[PDB]
C-alpha cells in the first residue's frame, strides 16, 4: 500500500486517503489542549511543553480577535498560517460590516481553505488541530478543526497527546460545566488537563496557559503569574 | 426612430418605423428595427445601429444556448434580463435603448422596456426613440385597458404615424408584428395604409 | 529514489523533508547562546578547514540590527537569505513605526519564511526545500535581554540558554549544569567558552572562536582578537 | 497494478479505478434518504454522533443550497461542504444573469459537470461525496436528483445514499410516495432511517429531517421540531 | 464631471500638557450651504492613550479611521503590544503618502500621552508630512484658532509675562473660548464642541453647546 | 524654505530655516529640514514636505541595509545616486523635492544636490529653496575654503537670516550643523528674531 | 506637419527596361541644415531600392527594420525578393503601427529578378500600396514633383533620357521647396549596371 | 455611471418611537420628462431593514440585486445571525467609497431605515461615500425643503409617535410636490417596526391651489 | 541653452562642451562635465532635459563597457552611434522618452576619426563639424566659413576659440568656461579649458 499513502490525490482501494490520516496523527503528537464552555463564558486550557528545562514553553493559545481565540495542537507553522487567515477574515468583517464575525461563519471559511489542499496534487493537508473559543450573539462556542477539514461544534473537546484521558473527564462532568461560574469552569478544565499529565508531572504556573472569552470579557490569555489565582483553588489528583 | 410595444390578453403587438439616418441623410429607408431574439420573443432597437445589432446578436446566442440547455421555451423576463445586464455593464460604451416584448407560456404577453443606462421595467405600453416624445400625450389619452389584438394593432399604427410626421429621424414604412401562442404574424404598412391625420389648412 | 513529494507526511505524522533538514543541523558547528540580565552572549566555532583560509571570511555571527544579533549553524548559504529577510524587516519597521522591532517579532518573521516551500507553488522560482539552518537570535528590547531559537521546522521558542550544532546535546547538558538566573554577562561569556572548548575538537584559540554580545547599555559588539585573548587567557 | 493510481488512466478493462474508490467512501458513510411526494420532497439523514461531547446540530449533513433547494449528503463531509458552496454559487450566478430561481434539473447538471471534471485529470482527485438535491416550485413541481462521485445525475421519485442504500431502497419502494403528501411522508422517512440503522454497531444516531414543498411554500426548511418528534415516535412504535 | 472630493467642513484642535492631552472637534457636518447633521464628532479614540481628530472630506475620514483601527489590531497581534502615539504618527504618514497620487482630503491631528506620560500632539498635512507640536488646530477654523493659542499657550508677542505651566482647567477654558469665537465667525463650525481629555486614568469626554447658526 | 551647504577645510556646514507654509498661511516655525541619514551623513529638505520626508527616510533605510550587508558606510556619492534613481522613476508625476546630501567619506568631505527633476551635482557650495537666491549672494561674497570654523558658522547664520528677511516663505530659526571626520554636530539653532537684534 | 519637420523629397520613374530613383540630400532639424549627405535611398536587392522620406528617425528605422526582414527572407527562401513582394513586406511593417504610425512614405524602384521588367511603387504612412506604370513621388515637394513629372514624362524612355527627365523634375521641384534640396542623387537601375549620379543643385 | 440617465427624486426618512418611516415618490425621470411613472424606489432588504434610493434607477436596481443575494446567502447558512440595519449601512458606505476611488461611481444617495434590538436606525450613504446617522434624513431637494420642517418638529420634540411621523412625512411630501419640478403625486411609505417592514401602496397628497385666484 | 561642438580633422576629433550647470536663474555649478567616456577612444557628449541626460548616457556608457568585458574588443564609433540611436528611437514612442541631444566622437584605427550628430528624435548623421544648443545657430556659420577638411589640430583649436569668442560677444546666456578634448590614434586627450574671463 506504499503507492496509495504517498499523495493526497490518491484514494486507497479501501476508500480512504492515507495522507489525510497521517496529518491527523501529527495533531495527536502535539501537547494536550482542553476547551470547554458555560452559558456565560468559553475557556481554553493548554499544557505548554518545554523542549529543555532552560527553554521556555512554546505559545499554545493565540488571539484571532477580541471575541475569538484559538488553541493550537500539531505543526506550529501551519497553525500560524491558519491564524493569519483567521485574523484577516475577522478584521475584514469589522471593516466591511462594523460587526464581529460570527464565530461559526469563521469556522466554515477555515474548513473551506483547509479542504482545498487535500483535493489538489503537490499539496499537503495542513497538519494542525485548532480549538476555537469565541463569544457571539448566539453565545459561548467551542469548535475543533482537523487536517481532514471537518469542523465540529463541541460542548467541550480535548485535542493532542493523551487527549482521551481529558475527554473521559469532560464526558463525566459535562452537565456541571454549563451552569458553573467562570472560576469553576476554568478549574474543571485544569482537572481535565491534569488527567492527560503523567502521574509524576504536576500542573504548574509555568506549564499552564488559560484563555477566557465571555459576554463582558474580551478574549484574554492568562500568563504564569495570572494563572496562579485559577490554580490556587484546587484539589490533589 | 420610434419603437412601440403594447400588451394584449395572451399576446404583445410590436411596432417600429423604418428610417436609419446619418445626420440629415437617410442611409436606409426600409430598415427592420424588430429583431427576433427567439421564436416568440422580439426586440425593438433604438440608438446606435451597431450597438443595438451587436447586443441583439449576443442575447440571441445566449438565449438560444439557455433554451437548448433547459429543454424549455425561453422566458421574456430572461431575455430582458440578459439585455439589461449587457446594457448596464457597458452603459457608457453603448448608446442603445431596447423594448423586449414576447409571449411565454407562464406569463403570456409581457412588454419590458430597457432604456439607456440598463434599467428594466415591465409596462403595459412602451414607446422609445426620438419620436417617442411627440406621441407621449397621444399614447396616454388613447390607451384603454382591455384593448383587443386588432385594437392594439390600430393603436400602435396610429401612434407611429403621428411620430413619423413630426420627427425628422422617424419615417418610411410602419413595420408591425403581433406575438401570441399561435406564432408571430408580421405586417408592413406603407403609403395609403399608413394612418393619415388631417393637416391644418390656413394658407 | 525520491519517490515521495517534498510536502509528504510520514506514517508517524512528521514531514520527511523537515526531519531530514533537522539532521543537517547536526553536521553544523556548535553555537552557544546564553541570556543573562546584564546581556545576551552568542558564541560559535569557526572550524577553519585549512591554515590558508583567512579566518575573518567565516561569519557565523551576524548583526540583524544594532540591538539584535544572530548566531547560525547548519548550511550557511541557506542562512544568508533568512538573515537578509530579518535585516530588511527591521529596517521596514523603523520606517513605518519609528521604533526598534522586538526580537520576538524578528524571530517570528524569519520563522514564517521557514515552511514556505512547495513543488506546485505558483511562483516560477520558489523555495523547493526546507531551510537547513538553525538560528539563535539574541537581542535587548523593552522586555529586556532576550534569546530565541529558530529551527528548520519553523518553531520559534525563547530559550534561557541553548546550543545549536554537532555537540548540541552534550553542550546542553553542560549548559543546564552551569546556568544560573543571577549569572552576570562576564560569567556567561566564560561559561560559554568553557562549554565550547570541551565540545570543540580543536584547542580553543582567538582565531577559531567568534563571540559577540548585546547589553542594554551597548549596541551588538563582536569581541576583537585582543578582547577574545584576554577572556581565553583567564579560561 | 499502477492502473488505479490516477483518474487520468483507464484500466485495461476500461474502468477508472480512482472514481470507483471514491464511490466506496460514500458506501462507508451513514445512509441519507430522500422521498419525493405529490406536495414536494422530504429528506432524512441517519447522522451518527461519534462523541457525546459534540453539541447537537454539529456536522449537519443537510444544507440549504438555495431558498427553494436542499441538499442531503453522504460521504466525506469536507468534500460535501465544498460541493454545497459550489451549488450555492451556481444558483446565485443564475439569479444574477437570468433574473429567476435556478431550475433544479439545471443546477444538478451544472454541479454534476463540476464533479465530472475531477474524474478526468491526474492533478486533481475525484470528490468522495454523493448528494441529493430536492426542490418544489408551482411551475416545476417536486423534483429530486442524485449526483454520484462519477458525476452521473438522474432524477429519482425516491433515493437512498450511504451504507444501507440497498436496504433503504426496498423499504422506500413499499411506500406509494406519489399518492402520499409531505406530512405523511415525514413519518415514513423517520421510519426507514430507524429500521436501516444498526443498533449493535454505529449506534448513537440522530435524525435530521428537511422538507421543501407546498407546506413550506417552496422554501426548503428543517422539519419543525413538533412534527419531527411525532415522526420519531411513529418510527420507534413501528420498530417495536 | 464627477468630482471625487467634497468639503464636509469641521475644525479640530489638540493641546498637549505636562500630564494631559485634549483633542476637541465641532459636531457639525455640512455639505455646501446645507448642514447634514448637528452631531458628527470628529474625535475618534485610537487606543487608551491616543485620540485622532480627522476633518475634511467625511468619506476619506471614515475610511482612514477604519484603516488605522485595522493597522492597530494587526500591530497588537504581531508585536504583542498596543501601538504608542509616536508609532501611530509614523504609520499615519505612510498611509497618507501611499495615496500621494490620489490624496485623502483629511486634515489629521493626533493627541495622546507619550511613553514618559507627557502630553504629545502630532499634526499631519493631507499627503503625510508630520511634526510634534504643543498645540495645533486643523480644519475650516484652523487659521482663526491657532493665533490665540500662540498668544496664550506660547506667550508669543508678550513681554514681562510669567511662563506658567498649562493647567487642565486653564486649557479647557481656552478650548471652549476659541471654539465659541470660531463659531461666531466661521459658517462651518458650530452645534457642539466634543472635548476628549487623555490622562493616565483614561479618556474623558465633555460636550459644550455652541451656536446652532 | 532656504537651505545652504558649503565645503571648507574644516568640513561641510549645513544650515536651514524652520518655516513650513501652506500657501500664505504659516503652518509651522519649527520644521526640521535637515535629516540625519546616519551619524556621518545628512540630508537637507526643500520644496514638498511629505515628498522630502518620505524619500529621505527611504534613503536612510536603504543606507542602513547597505551598511549591514557590506559592513561599511555608504559613500556620499552612492547615497546621492540612490536618491536620484528612486526619484527619477516618478519624474513628471508631480514630486517636488530639492535636497543636498552632505557627509564625510573615505574619498573626503562630500556635498551633492539631488532634485525631483533628476539633476545630481557635486559642488563646493550650494543653496536650495525659495530663498536660495538671497542666500547665494551673501554666501558667495563671504565664502572661502580658508574660513575658520567660527567664521564659517557665522556666514551660514547670516545668509539664512538675510534670506528670511527678503523671502516670505523663509522664516523661523536657523539650524546649523557641521560635518567633521568624527561625524556631524548640531552647532546651534538661532531664532531669526534674536539674530535680527545682533546683526542690526 | 510632422513630415515637414525633417523635410525630404524622393521620386521614382519607369523607362523601357530601366527604372530611376532620386532624392534630396538635405538633413535639417527645421529651418537649419545639419548635413547635406543624408541617405534616403537604400539598396535592398541589388536591382531593387527603396527611397524613404519623412521623419529622419523613421526613415532610418524603417530601412533598418525592412533590411532585417528582407535578409531573413532571402536566407530562408534562398532567392532574391521580387519587387512586388518588397512592397507587400513594407506595407505589413507600416500597418503593424497603424494606430501610432512611422512618419515615412516609401517609394520602391526595382527590376524583376528574372524577367528584368521595370517596377515602381509608392506606399502611404499606414501601408496602402499604390503601383504605377509611370512615376511615383513622395515628400514635402510632392505637388511640385507631380506637376513637373506629368508634363516631362514620356513612355518607353531610354536610360539616358530617363536620367535627364528625373533630374529636371527633381531639380526644379526642390527649387520651389524651402525644406528640400542641397543636392539630389539619382540612381539608374539597369540589368547590366547601376549608374549613380549626384546632380549640380542650388545650395540655399 | 459617469453620467446619470433615468433618475429618482428625494427620499425622506424620519425616526419614530418603535420604528422608522421612509417615503419616496414613484417617478423615474429622463431629464425633465417623467418617463416611468410607476417605479418603486424603496427596497425591503430584510425584516429589520428597508432602503430608499435617489439617483440612477439602474444603479439602485443593481444594488438591490447585490444586497438581495447577500441577504439570501445569510438565510441559507441559518446560523441565527442576520445583518443589522447598521451592518447593511456599513457595507453600502464601503461599496460607494470603493466605486468613488475607482472613479466609476454609483450615482445614488440612499436612506437606510431599520429597527433592531429595541433601537431605530436611520442612515445616509452618498455617491462619494459620505455617511452619517441622524433622527431625520432627506435626500436631493428634500434636504433643502423638507428637512427644515422635519428638523424643527424633531428638535422641539425628540420622540415622535408613528402616527405623528406619518403626518409629518405627508406634509413634507406635499411641500416637495409644490416646489420640486421632478416630484410626482404618487408616493410609497415604508415603515419598519418590531413586526417587520411594511411598504404601503401608491399614496397621493391632497393639494391646495387657493393662491392661484389671489394672483389677480 | 547648454552648448556642445565637434570639429573633425584628418587624424583627430576635437570636441568641446560648456562647463555650466544651471537651475532657474542661477548657475549652480561652473565645473560640470557633459562629456562621458564610452571607451578608450570614444566620447559621448549629452545636452538635454534634466535627469534624462545622465540616465541615458550612463546606460549607454555601461553597455559599451560591458561589450569590451564580454567580447574583449571595444565597439567601433559607428557601432556605438548606431547602438545609441536604436536605444533612443526605441524609447521615443515608449511611455518614458529621453529628451537628449547627443554628439558622439571617436577614432577607429581602421576607419579613422568619426563625429556623429543625434537629435532628441533619434536621427544619426555623420558630419565633418557639428554643434548643439542655441549657441550652434551663431557658431555653425563661423565653422562653415573657416572649416577646411585638411585643418590641422592647432588650427582646429584656433577655429574652436573663434566660435566660443562669438558666443561671448552675441549669446544672451553666460557660458564662461568650455572643456576641450581630442581623440586620435593615441586615444582621448584632455586639452586646457578655454576660459574667456
Ligand atoms: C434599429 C436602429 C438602432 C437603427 C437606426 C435607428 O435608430 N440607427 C440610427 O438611426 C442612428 C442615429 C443615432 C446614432 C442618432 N444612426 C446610426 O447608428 C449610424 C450613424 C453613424 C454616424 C454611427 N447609422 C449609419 O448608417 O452609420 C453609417 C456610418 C457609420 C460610421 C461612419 C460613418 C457613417
Ligand atoms: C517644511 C519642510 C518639511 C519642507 C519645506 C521646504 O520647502 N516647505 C514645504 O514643504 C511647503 C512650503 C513650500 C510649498 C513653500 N509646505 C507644504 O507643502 C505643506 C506642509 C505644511 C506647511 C502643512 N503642505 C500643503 O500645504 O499641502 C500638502 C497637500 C498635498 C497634496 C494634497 C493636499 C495637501
Amino acid at each position: 500500500r506504499n503507492q496509495y499513502d504517498n499523495d493526497v490525490t490518491v484514494w486507497s482501494p479501501q476508500g480512504r486517503i492515507h495522507q489525510i490520516e497521517y496529518a491527523m496523527e501529527a495533531v495527536k503528537q502535539g501537547s494536550a489542549t482542553v476547551g470547554l464552555k458555560s452559558k456565560t463564558h468559553a475557556v481554553l486550557v493548554a499544557l505548554k511543553r518545554a523542549q529543555s528545562e532552560l527553554a521556555a514553553h512554546q505559545k499554545k493559545i493565540l488571539h484571532v480577535d477580541n471575541h475569538i481565540g484559538i488553541s493550537i495542537a500539531g505543526l506550529t507553522a501551519d497553525a500560524r498560517l491558519l491564524c493569519n487567515f483567521m485574523r484577516q477574515e475577522c478584521l475584514d468583517s469589522r471593516f466591511v460590516f462594523d460587526r464581529p464575525l460570527p464565530v461559526s461563519r469563521l469556522v466554515s471559511l477555515i474548513g473551506s481553505k483547509t479542504q482545498i489542499p487535500t483535493q489538489r496534487y503537490g499539496r499537503r493537508p495542513y497538519g494542525v488541530g485548532l480549538l476555537i473559543a469565541g463569544y457571539d450573539d448566539m453565545g459561548p462556542h467551542i469548535f475543533q478543526t482537523c487536517p481532514s477539514a471537518n469542523y465540529f461544534d463541541c460542548r467541550a473537546m480535548s485535542i493532542g497527546a493523551r487527549s482521551q484521558s481529558a475527554r473521559t473527564y469532560l464526558e463525566r462532568h459535562m452537565s456541571e460545566f454549563m451552569e458553573c461560574n467562570l472560576n469553576e469552569l476554568v478549574k474543571h478544565g485544569l482537572r481535565a488537563l491534569r488527567e492527560t499529565l503523567p502521574a509524576e508531572q504536576d500542573l504548574t504556573t509555568k506549564n499552564v496557559s488559560i484563555g477566557i472569552v465571555g459576554k463582558d470579557l474580551e478574549f484574554t490569555i492568562y500568563d504564569d503569574d495570572d494563572v496562579s489565582p485559577f490554580l490556587e483553588g484546587l484539589e490533589e489528583r | 426612430t420610434t419603437i412601440m410595444a403594447v400588451q394584449f390578453d395572451g399576446g404583445v403587438v410590436l411596432g417600429a418605423d423604418s428610417r436609419t439616418t446619418t445626420g440629415s441623410y437617410i442611409a436606409n429607408r426600409v430598415t427592420d428595427k424588430l429583431t427576433p431574439i427567439h421564436d416568440r420573443i422580439f426586440c425593438c432597437r433604438s440608438g446606435s445601429a451597431a450597438d443595438t445589432q451587436a447586443v441583439a446578436d449576443a442575447v440571441t446566442y445566449q438565449l438560444g444556448f439557455h433554451s437548448i440547455e433547459l429543454n424549455e421555451p425561453p422566458l421574456v423576463h430572461t431575455a430582458a434580463s440578459l439585455f439589461k445586464e449587457m446594457c448596464y455593464r457597458y452603459r457608457e460604451d453603448l448608446m442603445a435603448g431596447i423594448i423586449i416584448a414576447g409571449w411565454d407560456p407562464q406569463e403570456g404577453g409581457q412588454v419590458y422596456s430597457v432604456p439607456m443606462g440598463g434599467m428594466m421595467v415591465r409596462q403595459s405600453f412602451a414607446i422609445g426613440g426620438s419620436g417617442s416624445s411627440y406621441i407621449y400625450g397621444y399614447v396616454d389619452a388613447t390607451y384603454r385597458e382591455g384593448m383587443t389584438k386588432e385594437e392594439c394593432l390600430q393603436f400602435t399604427a396610429n401612434a407611429l404615424a403621428l411620430a413619423m410626421e413630426r420627427d425628422g429621424s422617424s419615417g418610411g414604412v410602419i413595420r408591425l408584428a403581433a406575438i401570441a401562442e399561435s406564432g408571430v404574424e408580421r405586417q408592413v404598412l406603407l403609403g395609403d395604409q399608413i394612418p393619415k391625420f388631417a393637416v391644418a389648412t390656413l394658407p | 529514489e525520491y519517490d515521495r513529494g517534498v510536502n509528504t507526511f510520514s506514517p508517524e505524522g512528521r514531514l520527511f523533508q523537515v526531519e531530514y533538514a533537522i539532521e543537517a543541523i547536526k553536521l553544523g558547528s556548535t553555537a552557544i547562546g546564553i541570556q543573562t540580565s546584564e546581556g545576551v552572549c552568542l558564541a560559535v566555532e569557526k572550524r577553519i578547514t585549512s591554515p590558508l583560509m583567512e579566518p575573518s571570511s567565516i561569519e557565523k555571527i551576524v548583526e540583524i540590527d544594532a540591538h539584535i544579533g544572530c548566531a547560525m549553524s547548519g548550511l550557511i548559504a541557506d542562512a544568508k537569505t533568512l538573515i537578509d529577510k530579518a535585516r530588511v524587516e527591521t529596517q521596514n519597521h523603523w520606517f513605518t513605526y519609528n521604533e526598534t522591532m522586538t526580537v520576538e517579532s524578528v524571530t517570528q518573521a524569519v520563522s514564517n519564511l521557514a515552511l514556505q516551500f512547495g513543488e506546485e507553488d505558483a511562483d516560477p522560482g520558489a523555495m523547493s526545500r526546507p531551510f537547513g539552518v538553525a538560528l539563535l537570535f539574541g537581542g535587548v528590547d523593552e522586555k529586556g535581554p532576550q534569546l530565541f531559537h529558530m529551527d528548520p521546522s519553523g518553531t520559534f521558542v525563547q530559550c534561557d540558554a541553548r546550543a545549536i550544532g554537532s555537540a548540541s546535546e552534550g553542550a546542553q547538558s553542560s549548559l543546564q549544569e552551569v546556568y544560573h538566573k543571577s549569572m552576570t554577562l562576564k560569567e556567561a561569556i566564560k561559561s560559554s567558552l568553557i562549554i565550547l572548548k570541551q565540545v570543540m575538537e580543536e584547542k580553543l584559540n582567538a582565531t577559531n572562536i567568534e563571540l559577540a554580545t548585546v547589553q542594554p547599555g551597548q549596541n551588538f559588539h563582536m569581541f576583537t582578537k585582543e578582547e577574545l585573548e584576554e577572556v581565553i587567557k583567564d579560561i | 497494478t499502477g492502473y488505479d493510481l490516477s483518474a487520468s488512466t483507464f484500466s485495461p478493462d476500461g474502468r477508472v479505478f480512482q472514481v470507483e474508490y471514491a464511490m466506496k467512501a460514500v458506501e462507508n458513510s451513514s445512509t441519507a434518504i430522500g422521498i419525493r411526494c405529490k406536495d414536494g420532497v422530504v429528506f432524512g439523514v441517519e447522522k451518527l454522533v461519534l462523541s457525546k461531547l459534540y453539541e447537537e446540530g454539529s456536522n449537519k449533513r443537510l444544507f440549504n443550497v438555495d431558498r427553494h433547494v436542499g441538499m442531503a449528503v453522504a460521504g466525506l463531509l469536507a468534500d460535501a461542504r465544498s460541493l454545497a458552496d459550489i451549488a450555492r454559487e451556481e444558483a446565485s450566478n443564475f439569479r444574477s444573469n437570468f433574473g429567476y430561481n435556478i431550475p433544479l434539473k439545471h443546477l444538478a447538471d451544472r454541479v454534476a459537470m463540476y464533479v465530472h471534471a475531477y474524474t478526468l485529470y491526474s492533478a486533481v482527485r475525484p470528490f468522495g461525496c454523493s448528494f441529493m438535491l430536492g426542490s418544489y416550485s408551482v411551475n416545476d413541481g417536486a423534483q429530486l436528483y442524485m449526483i454520484d462521485p462519477s458525476g452521473v445525475s438522474y432524477g429519482y421519485w425516491g433515493c437512498a445514499i450511504g451504507k444501507a442504500r440497498q436496504a433503504a431502497k426496498t423499504e422506500i419502494e413499499k411506500l406509494q410516495m406519489k399518492e402520499m403528501t409531505c406530512r405523511d411522508i415525514v413519518k415514513e422517512v423517520a421510519k426507514i432511517i430507524y429500521i436501516v440503522h444498526d443498533e449493535v454497531k454505529d449506534k448513537a444516531f440522530e435524525l435530521e429531517l428537511s422538507w421543501v414543498g407546498e407546506l413550506t411554500n417552496g422554501r426548503h426548511e428543517i422539519v419543525p421540531k413538533d412534527i419531527r418528534e411525532e415522526a420519531e415516535k411513529y418510527a420507534k412504535e413501528s420498530l417495536k | 464631471r464627477f468630482s471625487p472630493y467634497v468639503f464636509n467642513g469641521g475644525t479640530i484642535l489638540a493641546i498637549a500638557g505636562e500630564d494631559f492631552a485634549i483633542v476637541a472637534s465641532d459636531t457639525r457636518l455640512s455639505e455646501g450651504f446645507s448642514i447634514h447633521t448637528r452631531d458628527s464628532p470628529k474625535c475618534y479614540k485610537l487606543t487608551d492613550k491616543t485620540v485622532i481628530g480627522c476633518s475634511g472630506f467625511h468619506g476619506d475620514c471614515l475610511t482612514l479611521t477604519k484603516i488605522i483601527e485595522a493597522r492597530l489590531k494587526m500591530y497588537k497581534h504581531s508585536n504583542n503590544k498596543a501601538m504608542t502615539t509616536g508609532a501611530i504618527a509614523a504609520m499615519l504618514s505612510t498611509i497618507l503618502y501611499s495615496r500621494r497620487f490620489f490624496p485623502y482630503y483629511v486634515y489629521n491631528i493626533i493627541g495622546g500621552l507619550d511613553e514618559e506620560g507627557k502630553g504629545a500632539v502630532y499634526s499631519f498635512d493631507p499627503v503625510g508630512s508630520y511634526q510634534r507640536d504643543s498645540f495645533k488646530a486643523g480644519g475650516s477654523a484652523s487659521a482663526m484658532l491657532q493665533p490665540l493659542l500662540d498668544n496664550q499657550v506660547g506667550f508669543k508677542n508678550m513681554q514681562n509675562v510669567e511662563h506658567v505651566p498649562l493647567s487642565l482647567d486653564r486649557a479647557m477654558r481656552l478650548v471652549k473660548d476659541v471654539f465659541i469665537s470660531a463659531a461666531e465667525r466661521d459658517v462651518y463650525t458650530g452645534d457642539a464642541l466634543r472635548i476628549c481629555i487623555v490622562t493616565k486614568e483614561g479618556i474623558r469626554e465633555e460636550t459644550v453647546s455652541l451656536r446652532k447658526d | 524654505t532656504t537651505t545652504l551647504a558649503f565645503k571648507f577645510r574644516h568640513g561641510v556646514i549645513v544650515a536651514a530655516d524652520s518655516r513650513a507654509t501652506a500657501g500664505a498661511y504659516i503652518a509651522s516655525q519649527t520644521v526640521k529640514k535637515v535629516i540625519e541619514i546616519n551619524p556621518y551623513l545628512l540630508g537637507t529638505m526643500a520644496g514638498g514636505a511629505a515628498d522630502c520626508s518620505f524619500w529621505e527616510r527611504l534613503l536612510a533605510r536603504q543606507c542602513r541595509i547597505y551598511e549591514l550587508r557590506n559592513k561599511e558606510r555608504i559613500s556620499v556619492a552612492a547615497a546621492s545616486k540612490l536618491l536620484a534613481n528612486m526619484v527619477y522613476q516618478y519624474k513628471g508625476m508631480g514630486l517636488s523635492m530639492g535636497t543636498m546630501i552632505c557627509g564625510w567619506d573615505k574619498r573626503g568631505p562630500g556635498l551633492y544636490y539631488v532634485d525631483s527633476e533628476g539633476n545630481r551635482i557635486s559642488g563646493a557650495t550650494f543653496s536650495v529653496g525659495s530663498g536660495s537666491v538671497y542666500a547665494y549672494g551673501v554666501m558667495d561674497r563671504g565664502y572661502s575654503y580658508d574660513l575658520e570654523v567660527e567664521q564659517a558658522y557665522d556666514l551660514a547664520r547670516r545668509a539664512i537670516y538675510q534670506a528670511t528677511y527678503r523671502d516670505a516663505y523663509s522664516g523661523g530659526a536657523v539650524n546649523l550643523y557641521h560635518v567633521r571626520e568624527d561625524g556631524w554636530i548640531r552647532v546651534s539653532s538661532d531664532n531669526v528674531a534674536d539674530l535680527h537684534e545682533k546683526y542690526s | 506637419s510632422i513630415m515637414s519637420y525633417n523635410g525630404g523629397a524622393v521620386m521614382a520613374m519607369k523607362g523601357k527596361n530601366c527604372v530611376a530613383i532620386a532624392a534630396d540630400r538635405r538633413f535639417g532639424i527645421q529651418a537649419q541644415m545639419v548635413t547635406t549627405d543624408f541617405q534616403k535611398i537604400f539598396p535592398m536587392g541589388d536591382r531593387l531600392y527603396i527611397g524613404l522620406a519623412g521623419l529622419a528617425t523613421d526613415v532610418q528605422t524603417v530601412a533598418q527594420r525592412l533590411k532585417f526582414r528582407l535578409n531573413l527572407y532571402e536566407l530562408k527562401e534562398g532567392r532574391q525578393i521580387k519587387p512586388y513582394t518588397l512592397m507587400s513586406m513594407v506595407a505589413n511593417l507600416l500597418y503593424e503601427k497603424r494606430f501610432g504610425p512611422y512618419y515615412t512614405e516609401p517609394v520602391i524602384a526595382g527590376l524583376d529578378p528574372k524577367t528584368f521588367k521595370p517596377f515602381i511603387c509608392s506606399l502611404d504612412l499606414i501601408g496602402c500600396p499604390m503601383v504605377t506604370d509611370d512615376f511615383v513621388v513622395s515628400g514635402t515637394c510632392a505637388e511640385q514633383m507631380y506637376g513637373m513629372c506629368e508634363s516631362l514624362w514620356e513612355p518607353n524612355m531610354d536610360p539616358d533620357h530617363l536620367f535627364e527627365t528625373i533630374s529636371q523634375a527633381m531639380l526644379n521641384a526642390v527649387d520651389r521647396d524651402a525644406v528640400s534640396g542641397m543636392g539630389v542623387i539619382v540612381h539608374i537601375i539597369e540589368k547590366d549596371k547601376i549608374t549613380t549620379r549626384t546632380l549640380k543643385a542650388r545650395m540655399d | 455611471t459617469q453620467n446619470p440617465m433615468v433618475t429618482g427624486t428625494s427620499v425622506l426618512g424620519v425616526k419614530f418611537e418603535g420604528g422608522v418611516v421612509i417615503a419616496a415618490d414613484m417617478l423615474g425621470s429622463y431629464g425633465s420628462l417623467a418617463r416611468f411613472r410607476n417605479i418603486s424606489r424603496i427596497m425591503r432588504v430584510n425584516n429589520s431593514t428597508m432602503l430608499g434610493a435617489s439617483g440612477d434607477y439602474a444603479d439602485f436596481q443593481y444594488l438591490k440585486q447585490v444586497l438581495g443575494q447577500m441577504v439570501i446567502d445569510e438565510e441559507l447558512l441559518g446560523d441565527g445571525h442576520s445583518y443589522s440595519p447598521r451592518a447593511i449601512h456599513s457595507w453600502l458606505t464601503r461599496a460607494m467609497y470603493s466605486r468613488r476611488s475607482k472613479m466609476n461611481p454609483l450615482w445614488n444617495t440612499m436612506v437606510i431605515g431599520g429597527y433592531a434590538d429595541g433601537e431605530s436606525f436611520l442612515g445616509y450613504v452618498d455617491m462619494l461615500g459620505v455617511a452619517y446617522e441622524a433622527p431625520s434624513l432627506a435626500t436631493g431637494y428634500g434636504a433643502y425643503l423638507a428637512q427644515p420642517l422635519l428638523r424643527e418638529v424633531l428638535e422641539k420634540q425628540p420622540v415622535l409617535s408613528q402616527t405623528e411621523a406619518r403626518d409629518l412625512v405627508e406634509r413634507c411630501m406635499r411641500v416637495l410636490y409644490y416646489r420640486d419640478a421632478r416630484s410626482y403625486n404618487r408616493f410609497q411609505i415604508a415603515t419598519v417596526t418590531e413586526k417587520g417592514v411594511e411598504i404601503e401602496g401608491p399614496l397621493s397628497t391632497e393639494t391646495n391651489w387657493d393662491i392661484a385666484h389671489m394672483i389677480s | 541653452m547648454e552648448y556642445l561642438i565637434g570639429i573633425q580633422g584628418p587624424d583627430y576629433v576635437l570636441v568641446a562642451s560648456d562647463r555650466v550647470a544651471a537651475s532657474n536663474i542661477v548657475q549652480m555649478k561652473d565645473d560640470h562635465d557633459k562629456m562621458f567616456k564610452m571607451s578608450e577612444k570614444i566620447l559621448l557628449l549629452c545636452v538635454g532635459e534634466a535627469g534624462d541626460t545622465v540616465q541615458f548616457a550612463e546606460y549607454i556608457q555601461k553597455n559599451v563597457q560591458l561589450y569590451k568585458m564580454r567580447n574583449g574588443y571595444e565597439l567601433s564609433p559607428t557601432a556605438a552611434a548606431n547602438f545609441t540611436r536604436r536605444n533612443l528611437a526605441d524609447c521615443l514612442r515608449s511611455r518614458t522618452p529621453y529628451h537628449v541631444n547627443l554628439l558622439l566622437a571617436g577614432y577607429d584605427e581602421h576607419e579613422g576619426p568619426a563625429l556623429y550628430y543625434m537629435d532628441y528624435l533619434a536621427a544619426l548623421a555623420k558630419a565633418p563639424f557639428a554643434a548643439h544648443g542655441y549657441g550652434a545657430f551663431l557658431t555653425l556659420s563661423i565653422l562653415d566659413r573657416y572649416y577646411t577638411p585638411t585643418i590641422s589640430r592647432e588650427r582646429a583649436v584656433e577655429l574652436l576659440r573663434k566660435c566660443l569668442e562669438e558666443l561671448q560677444k552675441r549669446f544672451i546666456l553666460n557660458l564662461p568656461t568650455f572643456s576641450v578634448r581630442i581623440i586620435d590614434k593615441n586615444g582621448i586627450h584632455d586639452l586646457d579649458n578655454i576660459s574667456f574671463p
